[PDB]
């Protein structure tokens, strides 16, 4: 059973860091080979595995995300790894098995008068737990005695503007990113790989 | 609920919004900068006011919070640079009649309208017409009348907006237990920061005076130079035992030499070392005139420009198609854009200027690491001294000959290169004691040792004591000539170039001391050391996060200002200038 892949990477509107889009495999043999058919990447470099066992071992179920980073942050993406982005938005685990890919999204993910549409959370309570995933106006009241809950002074809104123009340099234009998490549970047959 | 840690929050709450509206304000600055057009004008008018705005806002919030005893020793300085609210700190009335009082300056700056008793209706006005004439024609009395002229017409009008600017500016630096707006201009160079790299005001000022006294006999035996050789010119007025005016030294005001280099040229047989006749041949052209500065940073081991700034960058002037300013830039707009700006000529002064802009960029991909807040050199006077630096090793024949540009017969002798050292000393070395004279003269106004009337003794005194000239005409207060600068009307300080010229040399002369081309100090290269382009690189990074101590540190091993480069480097030219210039009277007298 083929799966489209062609919904997963190719699309129009990708989610922002701080939603990340997961999409369930389960019912699908898919063909791995967009990695090398679909375009030029700027990051293959990833913790999990390798292309060659890509498909040796018979995988019972996937799981994939796409949101848009910095050029900077793409290495960021890594266990171990630390900053605004990664333990406080998205962060991988300590052994995370799987392959990640990013592409530079500046060709259309980027509107020359601005694009005030993705956002970034800068301050949780501390390092949030790998896969876990919060949508909420969580007002980080910085005050003294603490601001009420809504609409004053010294009331700092958590999510930062992630705002896009093309004319950036190298680094700082958008680089899309997907990743695929590879799991297997104490579990039945979901999928397996090709002949 | 911890302070410190929100007072790190809310430095990444303005850093983050700082930087993404200084990217809209720069760039509609840009846009200005291509197309004259009152759309551009609006935005970038609309721009310019949000960005004021936010920072006042932030410098409010960040007014209100502490500032006793807290030590990152990094966040601390961002908090030094977002403490100062600005000129609104006392009434706003005052402040806003400064801003206008400002810009009053420079519009009669721009506008210092002077105009013949023979032709009243049809005249030239400063910036393009004097200076050609005063680099063309060579005549003592209607030089002389049209400066003195201009001088008086400018000071009549100029005398007393400076006298209520000095007063006010008095107590606006008193807000925030300041002295003197000089003392502030100083706290530029002030590091509050680290023990054992302190610094400070007075041993700021005791190092510039200090390094002047032994900058003092190079300059003093070239000007004895260049009186003998006006003299050879022109000896009827002037006696040889004294001063000379200001309006035959190349320029009205004193500030550069370089346009006397034609009457006082030693060595006139070989014209200076021109390949301006091979582009005929070669056709060169800006971008790859460009490429070569490219691979020169590579070759030193800096990374290059991103090929999308390519695109992103202007490297010629449109032509007819649109006007357009002519000033060469660098334009760092922010989140990564580096631009140069320029209408690109090709002979040398203009590859000479790309060096230097390139030298800029290159700086500015340098410090991207640290914050937005920081985004500025060690102190005020780095991004012209890394450019210098630059400006130095593309000028001998060595460079030309390595990358096969020159001729291969040429190379160098003896009997040359004194045509090319001199060039400089009249580029450089004459600048220093000019610069010294006038900005001690307004910090120690600002001390105020002079009364405020009595503008005019203390400028003549320490004009024959210092930079050796003379007035024909005694001045009164109407007549006031210290005003009359380009950037007394736009209040700049000109210690970024006293402190460039030293600094560069001192930068030379170390990275001449890891790249093992060995001899003096201007037949030497940086081309190709990769424990050089280490060296640069560990200074450029750094931004304004660490102390421009250490910064130099970095590079030298020296904290303060060491003269000993500049010495070392024109003292080829030192062997001879004053072997030729014996047999003459030493000095200046001050009846004369």
């Amino acid at each position: 059973n083929l799966c489209p892949f062609h919904e997963v990477f190719n699309a129009t509107r990708f989610a922002s860091v701080y939603a990340w889009n997961r999409k369930r495999i389960s019912n699908c043999v898919a063909d791995y080979s967009v990695l090398y058919n679909f375009a030029p990447f700027f990051a293959f470099k990833c913790y999990g595995v390798s292309p060659t066992k890509l498909n040796d071992l018979c995988f019972t179920n996937v799981y994939a995300d796409s949101f848009v980073i910095r050029g900077n942050e793409v290495s960021q993406i890594a266990p171990g790894q630390t900053g605004n982005i990664a333990d406080y938005n998205y962060k991988l685990p300590d052994d995370f098995t799987g392959c990640v890919i990013a592409w530079n999204s500046n060709k259309l993910d980027s509107k020359v008068s601005g694009n005030y549409n993705y956002l970034y959370r800068l301050f949780r309570k501390s390092k949030l737990k790998p896969f876990e995933r919060d949508i909420s106006t969580e007002i980080y009241q910085a005050g003294n005695k603490p601001c009420n809950g809504v609409a004053g002074f010294n009331c700092y809104f958590p999510l930062q503007s992630y705002g896009f123009r093309p004319t950036y340099g190298v680094g700082h234009q958008p680089y899309r990113v997907v990743v695929l998490s590879f799991e297997l549970l104490h579990a039945p047959a979901t999928v397996c790989g090709p002949k | 609920s911890t302070i410190e840690e929100q007072a790190k929050t809310f430095l990444d709450k303005f850093n983050h919004e700082a930087e993404d509206l200084f990217y809209q304000s720069s760039l509609a600055s840009w846009n200005y900068n291509t197309n004259i057009t009152e759309e551009n004008v609006q935005n970038m008018n609309n721009a310019g006011d949000k960005w004021s705005a936010f920072l006042k806002e932030q410098s409010t919030l960040a007014q209100m919070y502490p500032l006793q005893e807290i030590q990152n020793l990094t966040v601390k300085l961002q908090l030094q640079a977002l403490q100062q609210n600005g000129s609104s700190v006392l009434s706003e009335d005052k402040s806003k009649r400064l801003n206008t009082i400002l810009n009053t300056m420079s519009t009669i700056y721009s506008t210092g309208k002077v105009c013949n008793p023979d032709n009243p209706q049809e005249c030239l006005l400063l910036e393009p017409g004097l200076n050609e004439i005063m680099a063309n024609s060579l005549d003592y009395n209607e030089r002389l009348w049209a400066w003195e002229s201009w001088r008086s017409e400018v000071g009549k009008q100029l005398r007393p907006l400076y006298e209520e600017y000095v007063v006010l500016k008095n107590e606006m630096a008193r807000a925030n237990h300041y002295e003197d707006y000089g003392d502030y201009w100083r706290g530029d160079y002030e590091v509050n920061g680290v023990d054992g790299y302190d610094y400070s005001r007075g041993q700021l000022i005791e190092d510039v005076e200090h390094t002047f006294e032994e900058i003092k006999p190079l300059y003093e035996h070239l000007h004895a130079y260049v009186r003998a050789k006006l003299m050879n010119a022109y000896p009827s007025y002037i006696s040889p035992i004294g001063c000379l005016p200001a309006h035959l030294l190349g320029d009205m005001w004193g500030r550069f030499w370089t346009n006397l280099y034609s009457l006082t040229v030693p060595f006139g047989q070989k014209p200076n070392i021109d390949v301006t006749d091979a582009m005929v041949d070669q056709a060169w052209d800006a971008q790859r005139i460009f490429k070569e500065a490219e691979k020169f940073f590579v070759s030193v081991g800096l990374p290059n420009m991103t090929q999308g700034f390519w695109e992103n960058s202007m490297l010629t002037d449109p032509g007819n198609v649109q006007k357009a300013v002519c000033h060469p830039t660098a334009w760092d707009l922010g989140k990564g854009d580096f631009r140069i700006l320029m209408c690109t000529k090709v002979t040398m002064d203009d590859f000479l200027t790309a060096h230097h802009e390139m030298g800029h960029i290159q700086y500015d991909m340098a410090y991207a690491a640290q914050p937005f807040l920081l985004r500025n050199g060690a102190n005020e006077g780095f991004h012209e001294a890394v450019g210098e630096i630059m400006s130095l090793s593309a000028a001998t024949p060595k460079h030309l000959k390595s990358i096969g540009l020159l001729s291969p017969d040429f190379q160098e002798d003896n009997e040359t290169e004194i045509n090319f050292l001199l060039k400089q000393a009249l580029t450089i070395v004459g600048t220093l004691p000019f610069t010294y004279m006038l900005e001690k003269w307004r910090w120690m106004v600002f001390k105020g040792e002079i009364p405020k009337d009595q503008w005019m003794k203390k400028w003549w005194e320490m004009k024959r004591e210092i930079v050796g000239v003379v007035e024909p005409v005694p001045h009164d207060e109407t007549y006031c000539d210290p005003a009359s600068l380009f950037h007394v009307s736009n209040d700049y300080s000109f210690i970024r170039y006293y402190t460039r010229t030293l600094y560069q040399f001192q930068f030379q002369e170390a990275l001449c001391q890891a790249a093992k081309h060995e001899g003096p100090l201007h037949k030497c290269d940086i081309s190709n050391s990769t424990e050089a382009g280490q060296k640069l690189f560990n200074m450029l990074r750094l931004g304004k996060s660490e102390p421009w101590t250490l910064a130099l540190e970095n590079v030298v091993g020296a904290k303060n200002m060491n003269v000993r480069p500049l010495l070392n480097y024109f003292e080829p030219l030192f062997t001879w200038l004053k072997d030729q210039n014996k047999n003459s009277f030493v000095g200046w007298s001050t009846d004369w």
